């Protein structure tokens, strides 16, 4: 099975899929080719939980239900510099406006 | 031009509606004009006695949005064989992205407050455009 | 290969280049691996993002297709984007 992701970090998300049965560390391989930063600087997250290079994204959470195409699921991502990684850090999207009292 | 054929060739089938809007069928009588029929739910399924060569169309029974059966816009029965009836898989197209949010938006506003929104007057025209049975028919034809 | 679409409040979506060239009009802009949208802000293009998904994985499909959803306090700035786009 393909799982839909969105990889977030500050105010970058990259959209990729993934198989269920691709690993935590795969995927920060996927993460090295777009964003040129190797996986023993990364760290990735399920909300605020930290996930284990060996564990395949289904035992983390990601699944056909959770992460679909029209939905996917989020993966944190932080950043190591100078031996010590940064806290995990998603910048929200913009606010709609109110809705338009004609809606 | 676009109509039933008057085979009186009986052909069972089955509507299978896999799609999350009511689905209204439509049939093109033998003169072409579009004939209504009971209002399919989501989900459910119906058996329904038709005939070779006759023409089948499927909506959305509130917004007319067009709906794909079997991966296409016409439902031909044809030759019961076997026995087992025919099956009209009734599904969702992929929408344009546009198309969507003029669905999205009109189910919200009433269309004389289509221009009480602000956007470009080009799309109160498309929002007013509303999908319609007839309209489709010419394009086909 | 992946571009990277930037929304008017500086936010980086990065989607593949294969997903981005469904829009005729992201085509023409690319045509060079970035694309500035000064009047998109990211709640809209997130939502785009996410249909380039939609669209490629349910077309052509004989399975059930679901629902592309949308909230309606994104409908208006949903539809701007997608007539500007042609999507």
């Amino acid at each position: 099975m393909d799982v839909f992701l969105m990889i977030r970090r500050h105010k970058t998300t990259i959209f990729t899929d993934a198989k269920e049965s691709s690993t935590v560390f795969e995927l920060k391989r996927i993460v090295e080719g777009i964003l040129k930063r190797p996986p023993d600087e990364q760290r990735l997250y399920k909300d605020d939980q930290l996930l284990d290079d060996g564990k395949t994204l289904g035992e983390c959470g990601f699944t056909s239900q959770t992460a679909r195409p029209q939905a996917p699921a989020t993966v944190g991502l932080a950043f190591r510099a100078d031996d010590t990684f940064e806290a995990l850090c998603i910048e929200p999207f913009s606010s709609p406006p109110e809705l338009p009292d004609v809606m | 031009v676009l109509r039933s054929v008057n085979s009186r060739e009986p052909s069972q089938v089955i509507f299978c509606n896999r799609s999350p809007r009511v689905v209204l069928p439509v049939w093109l009588n033998f003169d072409g004009e579009p004939q209504p029929y009971p209002t399919l739910p989501p989900g459910t399924g119906r058996r329904i006695h038709s005939y070779r060569g006759h023409l089948w169309l499927f909506r959305d029974a509130g917004t007319h949005d067009g709906l794909l059966v079997n991966q296409t816009e016409l439902f031909v029965p044809s030759l019961n064989v076997d026995g087992q009836p025919i099956f009209a898989n009734i599904t969702l197209p992929v929408y344009t992205l546009k198309e969507r949010c003029l669905q999205v938006v009109r189910s919200l506003v009433k269309p004389e407050n289509y221009r009480r929104l602000d956007i470009v007057r080009s799309l109160y025209e498309d929002l007013e455009d509303h999908p319609n049975v007839q309209k489709d028919l010419e394009r086909l034809t | 290969m992946y571009v990277k679409l930037i929304s008017s409040d500086g936010h980086e979506f990065i989607v593949k280049r294969e997903h981005a060239l469904t829009s005729g009009t992201i085509k023409a802009m690319l045509s060079t691996n970035e694309v500035n949208f000064r009047e998109i802000p990211s709640h809209v293009l997130s939502k785009v993002c996410m249909y380039f998904t939609y669209k490629v994985r349910y077309t052509n499909s004989s399975t059930e297709i679901p629902e592309f959803p949308i909230a309606p306090e994104i409908a208006l700035e949903l539809l701007m984007a997608a007539n500007f786009l042609d999507c």
